[PDB]
């Protein structure tokens, strides 16, 4: 189970075999986000889901992408996937000052 | 060759895109206004605040619009000209304004030996000097004056006296005769081509008065033409400077010219 | 395909025909042709699945034929006829969808499941039943290399594409004159624009023109031509060519004319209509040429005279647009449309078990992508996935 | 049921929605940052604001399938009902608004509505069966 | 009509493709005062007109010195060929004017009492001409003090023109100068180089080719533009320049600055 | 068309094996499949040619079968045999004639000879002996609805193309930057120039690029790619875009920096090879896309330095160049490679008999046209005419 | 699969489970030796072989 929650008072909570939402325990969130170091959402959940279902990501992949691996991470951007390169140039542009 | 001008340029719709120089130029009264030596220093140091780094930034002076409309001169790449209002003024602040405003190309008229024509509502005569004094006597299809002898100057119709700048306007695809004092005037037939984004005017006091156009149905205000409220010299550079970003992005510097003259001369 | 579509119009017509209190003279070869299938499909194992989310299933058939003793069915016959026919159904939709998730850049048409490749086999044949339904008939004549059409509502021709191209133009963007342009779907929405109406041109007049190629052959097309595009008749702020800056349209509308839309092909002018608007008819085509002029209107009352100066300054930008959309249109191909909902069923079957990209298709199947670069092999594999999906949709409500 | 099936980010011509019950739009009005003194124009820095800056959408559903029966721009089923209530002034029920107003109909398609539409609907068919 | 851009341009190497201008003949006083002949331009002008240049169209501008003229040498004709006289004391000068007349200049304006300059690169230089230009500069390290010079007295300040009517300064880029420059008569401008003008050709006529028009000392290109010849007779040179007008303007070219596809791209 | 194929190839078996002194045994099925086409050819009436100057042929078949009896073939029975033999040939010869000079707008794959036609009939069946040859089989593949594939040693699959790109450029052509190129056969040769040698360029690097979209897809296709375009390395007075006038190129080459060169399909990069030159794989691919770079030498000998100054005057322009040859290729559609002679009999014939040109095929058969406008229509004629013309070539030599 | 060079100039390819020298592939070393965390070869290639 993957619980996400964003500065933006969206929340969201899926499974990380398949990018399919669950509903979204606050109080087990709490506790999950009082101890566990907290994972940089970098390819949101939105993200994930369209990658998912338009790629078919593999198992691996999804892990390292949930754990915001450098390494499957850089692999999407040079491989050109416009989803992730999207996300990622979002994320550049929401860099203003 | 042509820089592929005969080709189309195709853009889309919905793909997301998002040193130079600064002439102003003043009237002496400011100056003596300002009293100050060092003004041009202390001008030039606010402008490095909105950005133009030292040296970019120079200050033209002079005496009055009529001298300044002799043959004026654009030197940097966005040339700002502060007019002073006066009542008694507004048709040669108009000429002045068409003149550095909109791009004109001019051919040498030699008067003595021939007679001109306007061709289109895009030509007119410039004239410029100490002082141009014009008389035009129309002609009919036999070459005789109109309500006017073509051998005496005397009976032709004066347009213009001992002015600066003159842009006359007769009527086009009569000849004329001109009478013009070209000891100290040279006049040129020239056509406008287009406006010159290189250049704008604020005018300080007055009530918007400045027709660019020669026709009479139409006064056109560019966003170029600007005018101001003034009672201090301070106050009017001040905003200047402060103001230099939305002044600059109305203008555009691709009209800088490769030679500062005010029209594209052609032998 | 032939045998699965077949398995699938025998279950279809069993759920549909054998109802309690029928005659069996009413399905009494239905019930022969279910008997058939029963007995060629008795002690074969079948495996579908194992491709992304799609679980891997196991298919056993040992099932007893449907009586024929009866001069009408009673409860117990429907009953154990429905029991046998879930089954079926089943199995069907587990083979469609495994056929469906899979494709190959060489023989594109040929089955690509082992369930499929299985039915390919010869002892299967015995059940073939009727092929009555477009797709399966198309499928057919493709097959034996005979002439093959489908019949689209508004086809899914034009790719998506919304561009603007110009023909004069400055560094401030204040005096231009060209060309806007969407095309969508089976709509093509076009606006010559003018700054200066035409002042200076030759006659008056400027030139426009817009050229779509399609990247299928349309016969007997239906075209609805209006002569306004909508689209381009408000104030807009539109990057430039490059992207640097940004540049101001201000649009008042004039008629279009001089219209003269022609429908060619391979460059050769099949229909040509002048001035002509509404319902037009298209019989053979794969490039459409619109032609339409901006004329300065030799008469204005002062309220427009007003509008069009002959000085630079250009308030308002004359222009001129048309309107053409595809009704509906016959096509030897396969294509998305507005009316069968193949294309949704194959991609929510591949997005809802998370099928890897393959090496045909763009991801998602992405319909501006696959028309865009619409390939043989492409072809073959969207024909045969749609093929399997009209098979599936005969079932699966 | 408030759960994202299906999200696509800055892609438009055809999409395919598997499965759903609710559409979010969400779309940015970004200022230019680079304008040509006739956009600059007309977007100053204080209040006169002359024209107003505006970013659309439009999003129409081609085709779809359901598991009730609805009013489409193919089918004459619900023209069919209508037709029949208003040719024999049927006095207003206690389950369809009047006159079938379909806008009532679909904003408030309860479970009971929904069973007596497809009720009329399959009859209607039926009767279309026949008559002409 | 897409001014502005540089879209590219595309043509084929396997196709066969199977008067109206005006032209500008500058020259001394002194050629006039040999020819002593009052209508020696109306006879030129005849000839032109038998090489097929019709009448009116061939100037004939006259200027005293090299020394004058190279004060602002507006050349405003389709066509200009400036026949200078050769002087072995006036290297540089030849030089220079030549420079000036043959490549194309963007300058911007020069207030040396308000600011100090610097050159930027290779083709940045500072053009100054009037009646009497002296220059005298002063480089400063990075505290703006001057090197080997005082930056509040101009005597000791290194000079690099005297009384000069036309001179290109050339100083080491990337450093800051305060100038004394003489400007109650002469003008001084920071200019670029822009490229070759092809409107203009300059003959010299006398000694050898000296010309130079590249500050870079390790280059002195003699373009198409830049021709020599010997002479006793102004008569023998102008029939010379007459006879072979057809070479001389295939060797020039419309300036491309003044094409009307250059709108946008500095004139026009 | 297998039965034309099939009347050719008895022929030829039979001029090849029944010669005198051979074992009966060793002929024994040939004469069999021999006798079979008399006894089938035998009572029809055929004609052929009227179109152009070919001449109207009729032919009838009144001819006895052949012996089976003896144990070794003597003299008699091989004069017997090659009495037959000569105006069987002969019927195959103009009936192939006759199907090569016509052409058909709609279904160009059929039979367009009445000969042809006639021996489209199923009473004709009973002469298909083999199907062992190139295009045949591949028609047979094709008819099948299975992947066809034509190996090509040098195919012709560029249109023949000569031209430039200025990106850089101005009236005097004194100081330019661009690409030239040479698409021709199965060779593209593309050349970067700059004057200036980059001197002003960000990093001293100049881009070039140079797209080449193919007609057909191209499988398997073993490829030269070399690092100079020998075409673009000399002085040449070329004459402007527009005809104008004229400008000079003084080449001097230099090495290209940072070559890569892409093969996709579809618009996706299938192959790709980074500064490699020598023998490379394209394995499916319908454009090469070659990505060059002119770096100026950051470190210059005294002699190499003089070439490249900052100002304008430049006497030598730095020119980086490729060359890629296609040696082998595996494709769909026919083509013309430097191997076979079915192009060069086709269009030999059209020409001998001077036929009119029709309303598919170019003047001449202009090959290059025909790549340039490679249409559907086209392709299937020229299949259909290139089997016409193997099955020709079988007897006529 | 492992890849390993050395400032002298001496590259090798090999795998995990037995040494089994393969042919080196520098475009793939690339890759793996921005991405991948790099190991110092304390024990090389030779003296694990
Ligand atoms: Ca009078
Ligand atoms: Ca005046
Ligand atoms: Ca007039
Ligand atoms: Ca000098
Ligand atoms: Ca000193
Ligand atoms: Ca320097
Ligand atoms: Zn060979």
């Amino acid at each position: 189970d993957v619980f996400e929650a964003g500065i933006d008072g969206k929340f969201f909570a899926y499974k990380v075999d398949t990018f399919e939402e669950i509903p979204f325990d606050v109080q087990k969130f709490a506790d999950l986000v009082t101890d566990s170091p907290v994972i940089s959402a970098i390819i949101d959940f939105k993200t994930l889901k369209n990658l998912n279902d338009n790629y078919g990501i593999s198992r691996q992949q999804a892990f390292n992408l949930l754990r915001s691996d450098p390494r499957v991470l850089r692999e999407f951007i040079n491989q050109d996937n416009p989803i992730i390169r999207n996300r990622i140039e979002q994320l550049i542009m929401q860099c203003r000052l | 060759q042509n820089y592929g001008i005969n080709l189309p340029i195709t853009g889309s719709m919905d793909i997301a895109y998002a040193t130079s120089t600064l002439c102003l130029y003043y009237p002496t009264e400011a100056a003596t206004e300002i009293n100050d030596n060092s003004w041009k220093d202390t001008l030039s140091q606010l402008f490095l605040t909105k950005g133009w780094p030292t040296g970019s930034v120079y200050f033209k002076e002079y005496t009055n619009i009529a001298s300044f409309s002799v043959d004026p001169q654009l030197y940097c790449d966005y040339n700002v000209v502060l007019m002073k209002y006066d009542a008694t003024l507004q048709l040669d602040m108009s000429e002045l304004a068409d003149l550095i405003l909109n791009e004109w190309l001019c051919n040498p008229m030699d008067i003595t030996l021939y007679y001109y024509q306007q061709t289109d509502e895009a030509n007119k005569w410039i004239s410029m000097g100490s002082s141009c004094t014009i008389k035009v006597c129309p002609l009919n299809t036999q070459t005789l004056g109109i309500g006017c002898l073509t051998t005496d100057a005397t009976t032709f119709e004066e347009v213009a006296t001992a002015e600066k700048l003159v842009i006359t306007d007769v009527v086009d695809g009569v000849n004329h005769k001109l009478d013009v004092t070209t000891a100290t005037c040279t006049i040129r037939n020239c056509k406008k081509l287009g406006p010159r984004e290189n250049v704008a005017v604020i005018q300080v006091g007055g009530s918007d008065i400045l027709d660019i156009t020669a026709d009479p149905t139409t006064a056109p205000q560019t966003e170029r033409m600007m005018r101001i409220n003034w009672k201090k010299w301070w106050q009017v550079f001040y905003t200047v400077v402060d103001y230099v970003d939305q002044i600059i992005q109305v203008m555009s510097k691709r009209s800088r010219s490769l030679n500062s003259a005010a029209f594209y001369y052609r032998v | 395909m032939d045998v699965l579509y077949s398995l699938s119009k025998t279950l279809k017509d069993a759920r549909d025909k054998i109802v309690e209190g029928t005659l069996y003279s009413n399905v009494s070869d239905l019930i022969q042709q279910f008997n058939q299938m029963i007995i060629t499909m008795n002690g074969n194992e079948f495996q579908t699945g194992g491709i992304g989310n799609l679980p891997i299933r196991n298919w056993n058939f040992n099932f007893g034929l449907l009586g024929t003793t009866l001069l009408n069915l009673d409860a117990n016959y429907v009953e154990t006829a429905r029991n046998t026919i879930d089954y079926f159904v089943d199995f069907v939709d587990n083979v469609c969808m495994d056929e469906m998730v899979r494709e190959s850049q060489r023989n594109g048409i040929a089955p690509q499941s082992d369930s499929l490749r299985k039915l390919s086999a010869i002892k299967f044949k015995r059940i073939n039943f009727d092929n009555s339904s477009e797709y399966i008939e198309n499928w057919n004549l493709q097959n034996r290399r005979q002439r093959t059409g489908f019949t689209f509502h508004k086809p899914n021709i034009f790719p998506y594409s919304a561009s603007f191209t110009l023909n004069r133009s400055q560094p401030a963007h204040d005096n231009l004159m060209g060309t806007m342009w969407l095309n969508a779907g089976s709509e093509i929405q076009v606006a010559g624009f003018d700054y200066s109406c035409a002042i200076n041109a030759p006659a008056n007049i400027q030139q426009f023109e817009h050229i779509v190629p399609l990247r299928r052959v349309l016969t007997t097309a239906t075209i609805t031509l209006l002569p306004d595009a909508e689209r381009f008749s408000f104030p807009r702020v539109i990057n430039s060519a490059d992207g640097a800056t940004t540049w101001f349209f201000n649009p008042v509308i004039l008629r279009p004319n001089n219209v003269e839309v022609e429908f060619l092909l391979n460059g050769q002018i099949i229909n040509t209509y002048q001035a002509r608007f509404g319902t037009i008819v298209a019989r053979n085509f794969d490039t459409i040429r619109l032609s339409f002029q901006l004329m300065r209107p030799p008469n204005m009352t002062p309220a427009v005279a007003v509008l069009f100066p002959n000085a630079q300054p250009f308030e308002h930008h004359a222009t001129v647009g048309l309107t053409l959309r595809i009704e509906s249109a016959v096509c030897e191909s396969v294509l998305a449309d507005a009316s069968e909902t193949l294309l949704a069923n194959v991609t929510s079957v591949r997005q809802e078990y998370a099928i890897p990209v393959g090496p045909v298709f763009p991801p998602g199947m992405n319909w501006t992508d696959l028309i865009t670069n619409y390939s043989p092999s492409r072809e073959d594999n969207l024909q045969r996935v749609f093929t399997v999906a009209s098979i599936r949709s005969m079932l699966i409500k």
